[PDB]
Formats: structure tokens, C-alpha cells, sequence
């Protein structure tokens, strides 16, 4: 319901971001597109998917120094490090989701803030990425420059 | 009219948590992998290494490269001379090379051994120069991988009590005998009537060698092996023995028959055993039945101001000749020692025993410039902290953990949603 | 003023989240009620509570092989291992306080959004969860209908 | 009209921080706590432990279970028969059951020792059992922490020079001797007119015993001792001597009074001590005064394939009868070894001696199939990485570490208020 | 274009905070000031960075216990654990930057609040930091009274 | 119209990454930073370590606390004495001072050995009091860092089975004789005609002295050095020797001309060595030539308890007596122990012996409540987890890394503008 919210659907029908709107005839009925023209998400997500390779790359790049003279391996040693070691790339990974989660919410936040500025102001913010124009001002024609759809 | 961005996921997309925003997404890709693992032996620093050879690193060789199981550049970095190896130069037996090897590096590679192998035929009374031979790489690697450094060293200082006692030879040893030990006799000692005077020796272990500190010495304290003391008393009066001791008197090695039961093999007659001690340095005694003096001419030195696990070759001919494995055993069963072992026979480029493509191959790291880890698996660059299977110790460096692969968390890719609150 | 914003409030007074009116005869003088129907935040603070639970198992879950023969405690290593540990705990906290707060306000930005919707658009943001309601086209029972009190 | 959600907080309310958010609440819990430590014995893997023990884990015995302080499964898991012990076993004296002790396992628990206390009134000639026990569990916890198996070796092949020595007897030991030592004594030594030759005697300690591959051999190199060399003249000539030697010559073991002062206690007579140490394989040499020889015929043999820090159970009798603390004090001064104690009389379901309530609570954990760290305090499941008081050492396994409850974090419960920027 | 985005500027040109104004004759021709009376971010940068004193305290704070008898340095295993300090410090070092980051944002999403509610509903807001004035019922003393300047 | 907040940035605003937030800024300043490092002595724990001094640290000296390198409240931590040291106390040379050293402490300082150097000329017979000394201190402080006390024990148990020995006297020894060793001489054993009965002995290390453990003892093991055989039958029969044995005849200690050569000095005539010895607690057996025979009579106790690290002052004269760098030389090549070594000369503010500006300056931590770490490097607070360069072991507590200042990571400052998605 607009960017704060995300909704399940069943079987078939496609997953991601499409244009629904609202009312009319008192009371309406609701309709949700097929997918709009959003290929600033496309690049935005691209370009946040290879942000990561930094965090990635500096836990690559550290590897602790050893030396062993002992001749049969010490299993539960060398189990108890690699545990350590794969318990900090859990931490960085929550960090990644969640500077990638948070980040891609600011791309779409700024997504809806380029389409309120379009229609200014016959737009009119309804939380992000909803909005109340009135069919009154805007014709067709109208949100269709608006919204792109 | 409303109008809304909606957000919407299927059942092919699963949810993945963060700390202060989840993600959708219907595909995953695993945050980092594993680091492969090259057989063979390297060096993770090309400024601080040495390697000691024979004619398979040495490039003087006349059919060099093709007798080489090493580069141009590599081959620089050995201290090697066709036909040498630590044993020969340790005991010095007639006729054989004696090289002197000498070096530093924290990285140690020993590639020889094969010169002193059953195929050289070498006699001089040996009980058995095999296990000679695996005793005193032993201790070479064992003084080894706590030093930096290594030198022969060719000529100890030696005194005789004795003035009648002449230099002993014999028809088994080329008519002539050992560099080390020397072999002390009395010609006079006859069991008739004329048992001898106990004969004494001190010989000593120096505090530095050229430039090169020793704070340990890789000596054999050598002794004659009889089968009995009816079979000694043909050659001398009482029992045998030969005892060595530091400067206080304590005994540090050699064999008494006064006190040990005699171990000859029978009917084998007499026979010389060199077992290999590492002692500090100082002055030591020798007391020995009248009849058999031998005195230690010989020994390398190490310090002790560190070094890395060492990385020993396999020294063996192709398969026409006669080899040993005692180089394999003595790393074995030494601490710090890694065994570099080829997995099919010697076949030589330049001759059958020299040029080797496998050995070539697992050499070839010696090498290169980004090994970071070093281990009795092998050798890694520095990609990822983690390896498929563990990395055998001994090992040194920035070496990789093994972990299961399912271990190994992942990051959402392809189309990708945002979620946070509880959304609803 | 509306959520962006934390008050504190004297001795007696409850804590919690209420409904606060603005202006009328010119100057008004505001006005703060005893808290609404926000079942939906209790709902909230519980799930994310529980899921806390998943970021506490995987440090309760994480020991540290260990073999000593000695047979005297080595207290001064001991007292490092703990404090190194509870350093990282430490850590683990900041995270979770945070995951916490920042799905907490998402939820009440949420709450604030549904009400956004029931008024639509009567209701006009101004800010999260702040609202100008124009007492002209909304009467008592609209703005009871919008905002549940 | 404006309309707001107003977000407020009392003097009750604190205020926690985090990264990228704060948080206002009234109550906290704490984010985690301590786990619990049981008393007693325990094992990490119950597929990798072996337990050797005497009637109380014996499930042949006739009273079982009522006999035991272990259920049937874990008994299955442990060597034992009714009456035996290591040392009875050991040393073999007359008429005691002689178990052959043999087993694998990482993880290892011994519960026996009772059965040769100073209540079994052992004699043969013993300066003091109880120190030989002492000596002896020391030297076999130091071998087994080590070890991953153990077996009694039942039988050394040793060899005596002398021709005319006969097996020695005494009414102190039900008339006739030890398994071992053996003691070989020469009729003819009569101090009268004649000494006797000196006595001469190998043995061995083999690299294998059956499956079983040694490294290491606990034995014990007896001796006798004399009050003084008047009292030793009335039996010999010269000093009291007993030495042992490794195959070069070695003095390795024994007691040699012609350099050594006497210690026997005055008019006790002749006594025999037997302290036990721990030798590689090999062939061993003895030289003792002319008439009386002690020989070694038995060993434990140990691997070095390394284990885990051991268990070691008090074995005591019933008020009722005398017993000792020797392995407790072995195993106190013995790197690796947990001793588990109990802290009140045993007393049995079976006999008085059989089947005791504590013992089995303090053995239960043997056991568990989720125990994760054994320690000197107990034992641990996998709670939490945290323990209210430290888990003294030795100790294995995923172990917790101390801290003060006053530093374990908390989180924000009850009603909640998020906050964030500066509110102002 | 409004708090929700950071624009570049060329060789002179002063970086920081500033006004920025639309159309009029339609079409207009945009326009940007020299900087506001934003106190109130001074002063809350300066308290947010004066906050990040705890968390670098703590890690000030936690030193490992060691023991060394050994009379060589042991050069490899001493760097091996700075290095591991020095990743964890960077870690930390992240997670402070984006708590400035987050907690500077939503103290702009304050300042922005306070504003929209001074010129309660003259304002109307167009995302973060950005709304539509309508010269109509706000002359220009209005709008100096709204967002002062 | 439309009336934004306009955020921007300059060429001079770089960007800096966060998880969940980006900052812009101007200026940076590094997160943390370097602890500075003191040289000289200092403890991390003033309730748990003990001082051993002599003069310097004596506050019952009569010119203190001019004649002090350390203030009131330090010096009462110093168990000292005027004239004192630990070798004078273990000898215990005629007319010197003899303090019974005693005390307990997890840190301990040893700040004295200059009042047995050169200077003192003290003879007796020392081969070489300097060597004698280095090897004493280096005994001393290998027991003491495994230690948590150390006590002088002040008389053994000795006996000596001879009736006609006398008590030994020296000219070049105040014509009196060391405390210990304990020197008997034979007058009748004469070379004429007379050789005399070979000379016994024992001494007894106790298990405890006063409330003090005793786990180690450090002992002289001294001997008779001469020339040669010829030299010394000018005073006895045979060879010399003079032999030390454990309880059951175990070669522990001494010279033995019999199998090793002799060592002495040419024309240099009879001297003593007195190489120290850990020894356990025991009774020891003594066997030496017929005319001299050495018992020791002193030792010092030590528990195994543990201890960390320790820390010796440099204890030199000024620059007008003659000096040695014994305990240095010592104190380097032992394991665990920490040298505070001066710059300038010693010049007093007592006398020219006695308060030197830099010595205090140097034991001024002894000293401080707020010092974590102790290292060969000198000493610091806990400021930040890191240093500019290296602590050189010996080193324990709290102690600091070196990381290049490029590696410590900055923070925004100054003027600071957010940054989040992607801003296109
Ligand atoms: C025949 O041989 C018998 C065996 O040799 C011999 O019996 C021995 O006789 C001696 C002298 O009477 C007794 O000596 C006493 O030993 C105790 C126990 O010491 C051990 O344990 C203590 C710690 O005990 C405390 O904690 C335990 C629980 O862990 C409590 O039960 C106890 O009540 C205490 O609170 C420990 O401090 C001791 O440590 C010493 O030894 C170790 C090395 O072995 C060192 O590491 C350490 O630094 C220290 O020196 C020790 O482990 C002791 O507390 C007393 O002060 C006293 O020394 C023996 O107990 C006794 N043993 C046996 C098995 O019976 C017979 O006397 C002899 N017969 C003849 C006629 O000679
Ligand atoms: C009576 O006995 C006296 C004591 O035995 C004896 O005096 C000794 O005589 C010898 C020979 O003249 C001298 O030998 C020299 O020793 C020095 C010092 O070596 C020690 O320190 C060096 C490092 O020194 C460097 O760093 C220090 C600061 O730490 C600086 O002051 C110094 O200037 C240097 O820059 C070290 O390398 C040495 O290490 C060796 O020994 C250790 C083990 O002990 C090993 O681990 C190591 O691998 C190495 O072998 C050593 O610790 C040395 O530098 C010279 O080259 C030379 O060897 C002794 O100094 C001297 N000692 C004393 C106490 O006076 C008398 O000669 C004798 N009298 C008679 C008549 O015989
Ligand atoms: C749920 O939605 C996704 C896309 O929203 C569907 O994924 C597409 O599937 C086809 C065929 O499998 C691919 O060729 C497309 O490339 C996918 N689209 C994207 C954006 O990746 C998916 O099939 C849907 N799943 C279900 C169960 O209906
Ligand atoms: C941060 O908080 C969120 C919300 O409480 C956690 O999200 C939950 O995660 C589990 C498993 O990942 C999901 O099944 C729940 O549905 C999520 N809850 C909601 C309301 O979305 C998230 O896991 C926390 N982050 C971390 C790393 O623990
Ligand atoms: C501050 O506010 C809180 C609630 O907003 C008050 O907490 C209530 O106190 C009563 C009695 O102590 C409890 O029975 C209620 O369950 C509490 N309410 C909640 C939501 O937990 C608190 O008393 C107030 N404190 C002060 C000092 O006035
Ligand atoms: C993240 O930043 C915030 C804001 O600078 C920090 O919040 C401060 O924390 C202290 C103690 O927790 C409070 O007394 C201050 O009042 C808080 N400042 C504000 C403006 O709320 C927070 O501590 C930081 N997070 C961490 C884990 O360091
Ligand atoms: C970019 O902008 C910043 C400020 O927005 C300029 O910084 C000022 O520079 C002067 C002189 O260097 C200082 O005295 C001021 O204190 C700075 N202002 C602030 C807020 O710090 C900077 O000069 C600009 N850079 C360029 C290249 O034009
Ligand atoms: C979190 O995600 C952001 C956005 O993907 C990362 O920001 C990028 O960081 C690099 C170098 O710091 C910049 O050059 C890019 O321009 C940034 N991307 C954007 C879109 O701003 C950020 O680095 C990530 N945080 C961490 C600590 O890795
Ligand atoms: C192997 As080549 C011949 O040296
Ligand atoms: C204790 As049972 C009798 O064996
Ligand atoms: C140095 As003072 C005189 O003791």
C-alpha cells in the first residue's frame, strides 16, 4: 500500500514494484499495473549490489598470521577459529542487508520525491510513494506526465 | 484519486534480515569461497629464504637448464654443487664431493640427500648408513627449524693423548678413511700377552664459524659395534667401550659394553655406528678402549635466534638406481619439518636422474612472489581466509580455516525489495 | 510534537503515546489527552521484542574450544577471554537497541500512514503522525472516524 | 486544526543506545546469563571415551546393578572385572586378580586403585606400598594424558646372564613373588669366603603390543634397600648395587649405594622400592651385586597420539576399611588430570563397599549425550558462553568464561519509544 | 533539490545548507541563497560528534592481557593481532559514521518539522525540506516568517 | 512556489561510508591514538610484588634519603641492607655482610650485585668470581620468574663420614673460609707415601624453610680446578674428582678428572670453580678425592606457584670503582626477565655510590598505581590499545600494539552534511 508496506501475492502474478491506484464512482474498486517504467531502480540496485564488494573485500584481506611445527592436526582448534571467523562474517552480513535495505529505501523515497516535483503541486504527498491528485485539475493526460503510467 | 508505488513479493522470494532493514530478493550469492590449494613448496617472502641442493639446483651444471628442477632465478637462491649432500660433507668418505653448505634464510628448502643413497656403495664398516643417514637429518632438521642460519663446519680441533696410536685405514673405505670421525688405532695392543693404555681425545666445538654464530652443533659421536665380548677379545682386552663427556665429565654418548649388553649382528664382525647429537658448544673428552679411538673432525652449525618450519625435498634416483626414504622418515618424525613427495618416478631431461617435469612442477613455487601460506598441503595466495579441506601443519603464514561451504552466508542479488516495521 | 519528537513530562503523568490538538478561537492553547487505541504498537513492541531472540542464540550458541592440563587457574587470561567477549556482546547490544528503535518508528509511521488513508485525503501530513484536519468539511464524527478519537 | 501523535517519557523512562537509533523504556532484561555447572565426571563425545575401572563398573558382577555405581550402557563402555586394579595388575602379587587392562578412547575415566590399599595387608618385602602407588598412577596419568590407547603389556622378554640364579620366594609374599620384578638370587653368595660374579640382565620393551602401538612405557625399575653397608654384608660383598642402562650404556634407573648414601630405615631389614618411569621402546641393560637381581617383566604401553586432559575417580573403601589417597595425590600433581571427589562416606546398595548413592550422581554425567566442557569444577552443557565462578582447569571442550553479572548487557522490554536526532 | 539529495558545485561556491526557490512567471529560473540562520544543525553536529566519545572510550578501554617471557620479538604474531584490532576498530568506525549520518538526518527532518508547523498549513509539504508555498495567501513577510529567510 | 532546504558540497567535502548512513565533511581527526611509553621499572599491581636491594633501597641507611634511588613509601617495599647482595648471602665471604633475603611478590625488582664485583677483591680461590656470578644470577632468575617467593636458607643439613678431615683455611680468604661451600681438608693424605681414603658427604634441600615452600633450589655445585694430573698429585693420589649424586646415585654435579681433560690455567695453581644448580628437594651424596672435599651449605628456596616476569636494575659502581655487567649478562640470556639499564655514569647525591638523578628517574614507577603494562621497552597506562613502535618482550599485563598511524581510521568533523541512496 504504497512504499511503507509490502504485500504478498499468490502463485502466478509478478513480484516488485507496480502502480495501483484508488476510488472514483463512490466506492471504487482498486487496480495495481504490470510494472512501470522504473529503471532508476534497476541502476540504483545495481549499483548498491556492487557497494558491497568493499565490506567484502576488507574480510577477504584479513587472515591471521599462525605457525604450527606440531605434525597431526589440531581439529578443534582450527574448528573453533573458523567458527569465530564465519560468527563476524554473520555480523558484517546483517550489516550489508540492512545498509543495502536502508539505502534502497532512501533510492525510492527519492524515486516518489522527483514524481511529487513533477506534479507541483497537484500531487499532494499521502506517505511516501502515494499520492491524492484530484481528477478535477489533472486529467489523464495530466497523471500521465505525472506518474509515468 | 489515490495514487500509489506499490511493493510486492512472491513465494519465490525469501526474506533476508539486517540490523536496521530487511531485504527481499529471489536469488542469493555466497558472500566470499574458498582459496584453492597448490601442491609443492614456496615462500611467503622471496628476501628471506635459502634452499641447499645438488646437481638438481645447481646452475654451474654443464647440461643446465635440462638437468635443473629449477628456473635460472630460483636456482640463484640454492647454496648446491652436483654431487654433494649434507651427509657426504658431514662424514667426508673418500673420493665423494664435499661441499661446503652454508647459508641464512627463515625459510629453509632442503633438496639433496640422493648422493648418499645403498646405490653409492659406500662401506668404510657401516652397520647401516640408512639409518644413519635418517638419524642425522633428524638432527639437522630438528637444529634447523630453530635457526637462521647453518654452516658446515669442515675441520674441529682435535687433540690425542695417545703417541704411539697411527691413523686408521681400511680396504672396505677405499684404502683410506672418513674426513670424520678419525680412527685412532694402536698397533701394539695384542690380546699373547699386551693390552694398551686406554686411550683419551678431547675435540671441540667452536662459538662461531666464519661469520656464522653456533649455539648448536650437529655432531655423531660414532663407536664400533661388536657381537659379543669373545668376538672383541680377539681384537682387544676387557670389555669395549667408548664414552664421549663434557667438560665436567658427564656422559653425553658413545657405547660401553661394560655396562650395555653387546648388539653386534652375528657373524656380520665388526661394524661402526654414527648416531647424530646436537650439543652446545664447548670442549669435550673421549675415553675408548686402547685398541679403537674415534674422534668427531666435523660438525654443522646453527644459532638459535629462529627460524620457520622447514620445507624438506624428496631426495631419491629414478627408478634404475637404488634409493631410500630416509630423508621422508627423519622429516616425519621431526616437528617444524614439511615433506615435499613426488607421486610418479624420476624421470630426468638432461639424464634419467636430472630434470624432472613433476618435480618441476612442484617446485615451481619457490617462485612466485604472492604465497602468503606455506603447509604439509601445500601453499595458498592470500584470496579468501578459507579453504574446502584443512591445511596440514606443520604450516606458517597468513594460512586459510576450513569451514563447511553451507557455513558461509549469503547477500541478496537480482530484483531486490526493501522491508522494516512489522508492516501491519 | 509528533513523532520526530520525544517529550518528557513531571512526577505524575504517564508515559506512552496520546493524541494532541492544536489551535480554534485564535490563540487556541493545545491539548493532550490519556493515550488511544494503539493496539497495534503493543503488537509491534512484542514481535520485535521476540525477534531479538535470533541475534541472542547465535552469540549464546558461539563457545570457544579450549583444552588446558595446567592445574592452576590462569586468571588474568581468563578475566581477557571474558572481557573481550563481553566487548563484542557489547557491540551486539548497540545493534539491537538500534534494529529495535529503527523498526519501532517504521511501525509508527505505519500506524500513522493507515490513518493518513482513512481520512483521505482529509487529513493532509504535516510531519509523521501529525495531521491538519480542517475543521470546515470535518466535523466531531469525521475526525473520530479519521483518527479514532 | 493540527493533530498529533505525541510521543512521551517519564522519570521512570531510561534511555539505551544504539547504532542508528535510540530507544526509551522502564524495564530491562538482561540479554543473556550463566550456565549451570554439575559436579562430577562427564565426557564431550560419547563415541570417543573408554573408562577402566574394577566391581563398581563391573557388569559380570553377580550383585549387578545393585554392585555399581554406573547404569548397564555406560558399564558396556568401561574395561573392568571385580578385584582387579592397574597396579595389582602392574606388579602381579599372588593370589590377585590380574586383569589385562586394555582400550582406545580421547576421553578417558579411571575408577580403580581400592583394591590394592593398605587393607589388601600386601607385603613382599614393600618399603611402603602406598608411596609406590603414588609413583606409579603419577607416571600413567602423565603417559595417558598423552595417549590415545593403553594396554597392560602382560609379559616383557628379559634373559639372565647367570647360570647358577634361582627364582627368588618369601614367606612376606604367600611364599612365592611378583609377576614383577622377577627376582633372581644366587644361593652361593656367602659373604664365609665368597662373593659371587656380578649379575647381568637384558629386557625389552617392544614397539607393538597386539594392536596396540607403543611409544611410550610406564615400568618400574625396583631396587633393595639397605639400612647401611654393615647390614648389607651380612647377605653381600662390597655395596648394594642395582643399575639399569638403555642400550648404550646409559645409567637410566636403579640404586647404586657405592655412590650414593644408604637410606633404609634402621632395623627395618631389607626393603624394596619401586618407582615407576616412563621409557621409550628399546633393549634395556641391568648390573647388579652378585646376589640379588630385579628384573622388570611387565608394562603399560602408551601412544603418543595424544588425548585429552583424563578423569580420575577417588577409589576408596567403606569406613569400615583402611584405605589411601594416592591416586588423589598423583593425579593432583600430574598435569591434565581431573580428579573427581566424593564428599561424604561411601556407603553401598550391595555390600557396604558396592553400589554407593554419591558415587553414582557424580558419575551419571558419564552419561550425557550434551555435556560440552569438562573442567576440575564439573561439567557444562551449551547454554551459554558464560559461568558465575571459573571452571578451574584442567579442562577441555567448549568452556565458559567468568564475567560479573553487572557486565552482562541488557535490552529494552515493556512499553517502548523509540528516539532519534536530538529533539531539539 | 531538498534533504533528500546532495548536489556538487563547482571550484568556489559554498558547501553547507541553503535556500533554494522555484518558478513564477513560468517558466522561472530557480535561485539559491548564501546559507541560512541554521543554528540548530551547528549546534547538533556538535553534540552528535561530541557523542561519539562512548563509543570510542570502549574501545580505548579494552586492552588484552598478555605475557611474554621470550626475548625476541615476535614480529609476525604481534602485527597479526594489531591488525585484527585495527579491523575491528574499522568496523566500529562504519557503524559510527552512519550513526552521525542517521541521527544528523532526522535532526534535519526536525528542523523541517518545526518549520512546516510555523506555517501550519501554509507550508504543505513536498518531501523532506521541500514545500509549496502558494504566493496567494502568503505574501513575502509571510514566507520570511515561515522559513526565515 | 516551491522552497527548499538545498544541501550541497564543495571539491573540498569528501565522502565517508557508514552501514545505514554516508557523511560528508571537510576536515577528519583520527579515532584514537598512541600511548606514550616510560622507560625504566615499574609494577601493574603495588599490592602484589616484592623489591631486593641493597644500600639504595635501604631507608635504615643514615644519609637516606640522599643515599636512596627510591622515596620512603618504595623503599619499604625493598627487603635490603647496606653492603648486602644475593651472591655475598650465598657465599657468605668473610667480613661481608650476610642478609637473609626473603619475600613474596607476583612482581619482583632485584636492584643489587654490586656489592660482590671486582671492587670488593674478594679471592678464596675464585677462579673467576665474575663468571661465578653471571651463572649465579642467571639460576637465580630463571627459579624466580616460575616463583611467587624466594628465601636465602641459610644452613643445609650436612655430614661428613670422615673423622680425621679438618675444617679448611685460606690466606687469600681473610684466614678464614666462605659459609658455603663448606671446604674439609685431610692432613695426613700426603703423595712420600700416604693416599688416604676417598671422602663422603651428603646435603639435604629441605621442603620448606621458615613459612616459605621450597619447589627449587638454586645451589653451588663446587669443585677443585687443576692444571693437570701432574700438578695435582703434587697434592694427592690418582685424578682428581669431586662428584655430586641425587639419592640413588644419579650424576648431577662436579669435575671429574678420571674422564674429563683437565681446564686449569697454567701456573695459575689450584682454583674453584661454583657452577649453580636447580636442584629439587632431597638429600644429595657427595664423593670426592681423599685430601678435598667441598659441601654446600647454603641455597636459596624457591616455590612453582608462578610468578610473572622480572625486572633487575642495572647495579653498578660509580665511575671511580671497578664494575661488572654480570647480572646483565645474566638477565639477557634468561627467559622472562626485564633489564633496567642507565645512560650516564652513577653519580650520588650521599656519597659518589649512593642517589643517582637517573636511577630515580628510572625506578620512579616502582612507583605509580595507574601502570598495565611492563615490558623491556619500559612501561604504560591504559590510554588507547596501541603504540607507536614495538614493546619488546619480556613483557606482561595490559599491553599495547603497534599499528602504523595510517591504519588508524578517521572521523567526519567540522561542517558535516548526510548522504543516503543513491541521489539520482
Ligand atoms: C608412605 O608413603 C605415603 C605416600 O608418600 C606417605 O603418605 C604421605 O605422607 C605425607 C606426610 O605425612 C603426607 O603429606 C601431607 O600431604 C598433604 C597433601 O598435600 C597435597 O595436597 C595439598 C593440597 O591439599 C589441600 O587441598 C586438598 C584438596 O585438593 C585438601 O584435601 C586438603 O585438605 C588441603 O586443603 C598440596 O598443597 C600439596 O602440594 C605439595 O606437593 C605438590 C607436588 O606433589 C607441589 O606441587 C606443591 O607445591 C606442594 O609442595 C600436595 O599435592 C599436605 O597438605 C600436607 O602438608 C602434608 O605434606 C601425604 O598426604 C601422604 N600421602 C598419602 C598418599 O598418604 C606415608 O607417610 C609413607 N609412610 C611412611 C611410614 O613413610
Ligand atoms: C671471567 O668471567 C667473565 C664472565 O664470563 C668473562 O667476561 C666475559 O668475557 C667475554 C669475552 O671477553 C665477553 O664476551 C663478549 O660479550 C658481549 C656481550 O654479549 C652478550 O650481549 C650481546 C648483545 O650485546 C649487544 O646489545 C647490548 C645491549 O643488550 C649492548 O650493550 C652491546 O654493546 C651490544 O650492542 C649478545 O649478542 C650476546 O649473546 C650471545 O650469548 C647468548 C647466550 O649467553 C646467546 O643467546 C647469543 O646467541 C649469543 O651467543 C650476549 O648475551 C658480546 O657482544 C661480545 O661479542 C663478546 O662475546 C663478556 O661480555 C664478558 N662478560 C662479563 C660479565 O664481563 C671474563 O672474560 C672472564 N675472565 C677471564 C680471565 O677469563
Ligand atoms: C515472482 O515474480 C518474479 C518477478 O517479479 C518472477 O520472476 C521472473 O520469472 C521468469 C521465469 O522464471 C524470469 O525469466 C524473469 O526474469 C523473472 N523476473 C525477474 C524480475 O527476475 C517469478 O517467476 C514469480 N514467481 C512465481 C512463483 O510466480
Ligand atoms: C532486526 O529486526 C527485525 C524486525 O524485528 C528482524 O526481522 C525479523 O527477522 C526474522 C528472520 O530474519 C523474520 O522471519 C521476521 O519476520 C522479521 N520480523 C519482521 C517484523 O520483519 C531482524 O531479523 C533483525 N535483524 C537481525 C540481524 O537480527
Ligand atoms: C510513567 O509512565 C508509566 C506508563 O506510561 C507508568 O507506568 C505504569 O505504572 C503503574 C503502577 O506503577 C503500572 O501498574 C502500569 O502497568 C504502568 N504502565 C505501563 C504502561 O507500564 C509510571 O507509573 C509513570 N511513572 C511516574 C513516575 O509517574
Ligand atoms: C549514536 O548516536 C546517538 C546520538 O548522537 C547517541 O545518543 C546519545 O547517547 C547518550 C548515552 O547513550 C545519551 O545520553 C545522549 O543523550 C544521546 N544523544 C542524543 C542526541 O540522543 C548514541 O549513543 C550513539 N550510539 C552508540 C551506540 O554510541
Ligand atoms: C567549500 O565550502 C566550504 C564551506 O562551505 C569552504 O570552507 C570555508 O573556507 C574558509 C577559507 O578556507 C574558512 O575560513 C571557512 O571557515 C570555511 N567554512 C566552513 C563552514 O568551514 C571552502 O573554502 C569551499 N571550498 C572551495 C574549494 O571552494
Ligand atoms: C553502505 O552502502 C552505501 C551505498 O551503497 C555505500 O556507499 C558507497 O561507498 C563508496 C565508498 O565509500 C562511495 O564511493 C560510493 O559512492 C557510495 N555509494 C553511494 C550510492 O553513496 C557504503 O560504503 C556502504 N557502507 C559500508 C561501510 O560499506
Ligand atoms: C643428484 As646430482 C648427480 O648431485
Ligand atoms: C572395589 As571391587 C571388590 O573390585
Ligand atoms: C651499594 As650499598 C654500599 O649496599
Amino acid at each position: 500500500f504504497g512504499l511503507l508496506f509490502v504485500g504478498f501475492v499468490a502463485g502466478g502474478v509478478a513480484g516488485g514494484y507496480f502502480w495501483g491506484r484508488s476510488n472514483g464512482g463512490g466506492g471504487g474498486a482498486s487496480v495495481s499495473s504490470t510494472q512501470a517504467g522504473f529503471d532508476k531502480i534497476g541502476k540504483d540496485i545495481q549499483q548498491l549490489r556492487n557497494d558491497t564488494n568493499a565490506a567484502i573485500e576488507g574480510f577477504n584481506g584479513r587472515i591471521a598470521h599462525d605457525e604450527q611445527a606440531i605434525k597431526n592436526l589440531a581439529k578443534e582448534i582450527e574448528d573453533a577459529r573458523a567458527e569465530a571467523l564465519v560468527g563476524e562474517l554473520g555480523i558484517i552480513r546483517s550489516l550489508i542487508v540492512a545498509n543495502i535495505s536502508m539505502n534502497l529505501k532512501e533510492s525510492l523515497y527519492e524515486l516518489a520525491n522527483q514524481i511529487t516535483k513533477r506534479g507541483g503541486g497537484i500531487a499532494q504527498e499521502a506517505g511516501p510513494g502515494c499520492w491524492y491528485v484530484d481528477s478535477e485539475n489533472c486529467d489523464a493526460s495530466c497523471k500521465e506526465y505525472i506518474f509515468n503510467f | 484519486e489515490l495514487i500509489c508505488i506499490v511493493q510486492r513479493v512472491n513465494e519465490s522470494f525469501s526474506l533476508h534480515s539486517g540490523f536496521g532493514g530487511n531485504v527481499y530478493s529471489m536469488k542469493t550469492e555466497p558472500m566470499t569461497g574458498f582459496t584453492n590449494v597448490t601442491k609443492g613448496a614456496s615462500v611467503i617472502n622471496q628476501k628471506d629464504w635459502i634452499g641447499f641442493g645438488d646437481s638438481r639446483t645447481d646452475l654451474t651444471n654443464d647440461q643446465f637448464p635440462a638437468s635443473s628442477d629449477v628456473p635460472l632465478a630460483v636456482a640463484k637462491k640454492f647454496r648446491s654443487l652436483s654431487g654433494a649432500s649434507l651427509m657426504l660433507s658431514a662424514f667426508g668418505p673418500p673420493g665423494k664431493v664435499d661441499y661446503l653448505y652454508q647459508g641464512c634464510g627463515k625459510e629453509k628448502v632442503f633438496y639433496e640427500g640422493v648422493n648418499w643413497s645403498p646405490e653409492a656403495g659406500i662401506d668404510c664398516f657401516g652397520s647401516n648408513w640408512t639409518q644413519t643417514k635418517k638419524d642425522f637429518y633428524s638432527r639437522i632438521y630438528e637444529a634447523a627449524r630453530s635457526s637462521t642460519c647453518m654452516t658446515l663446519v669442515n675441520s674441529l680441533d682435535t687433540k690425542i693423548s695417545s703417541t704411539t696410536a697411527t691413523a686408521g685405514t681400511a680396504s672396505s673405505c677405499s684404502s683410506s678413511w672418513m674426513k670424520s670421525p678419525l680412527w685412532y688405532a694402536e698397533s701394539s695392543v695384542n690380546p699373547p700377552q699386551v693390552c694398551g693404555t686406554e686411550q683419551s681425545a678431547t675435540f671441540t666445538l667452536p662459538t662461531s664459524f666464519g661469520i656464522y654464530k653456533c649455539n648448536k652443533h650437529v655432531v655423531q659421536l660414532c663407536y664400533f659395534v661388536y657381537e659379543n665380548k669373545a668376538k672383541f677379545n680377539t681384537f682387544g682386552c676387557g670389555d669395549y667401550y667408548q664414552n664421549y663427556y663434557d667438560g665436567n665429565g658427564n656422559l653425553i654418548g658413545g657405547m660401553d659394553n661394560r655396562v650395555a649388553a653387546y648388539r653386534g649382528i652375528a657373524n656380520a664382525g665388526v661394524k661402526i655406528e654414527c648416531p647424530s647429537k646436537i650439543l652446545n658448544p664447548g670442549t669435550y673428552s673421549i675415553k675408548s678402549t686402547p685398541r679403537f679411538l674415534l674422534v668427531p673432525k666435523r660438525s654443522y652449525c646453527f644459532d638459535t635466534d629462529g627460524g620457520y618450519p622447514i620445507q624438506v625435498v624428496q631426495s631419491e634416483w629414478s627408478a634404475s638406481r637404488r634409493s631410500d626414504n630416509a630423508t621422508e622418515e627423519a622429516c616425519l618424525q621431526t616437528e617444524g619439518c614439511i615433506f615435499i613427495k613426488k607421486t610418479t618416478p624420476y624421470v630426468g631431461e638432461a639424464d634419467d636422474n636430472h630434470g624432472d617435469i613433476e618435480m618441476r612442477q612442484l617446485l615451481s613455487g619457490l617462485g612466485n612472489n604472492d604465497t602468503v601460506c606455506v603447509s604439509q598441503s601445500g601453499y595458498t595466495k592470500g584470496e579468501t581466509p578459507f579453504v574446502k579441506d584443512y591445511l596440514s601443519p606443520p604450516k606458517y603464514g597468513r594460512c586459510q580455516l576450513k569451514t563447511d561451504s553451507g557455513r558461509i552466508p549469503t547477500l541478496p542479488s537480482g530484483l531486490i525489495i526493501p522491508q522494516a516495521g512489522t508492516d501491519s
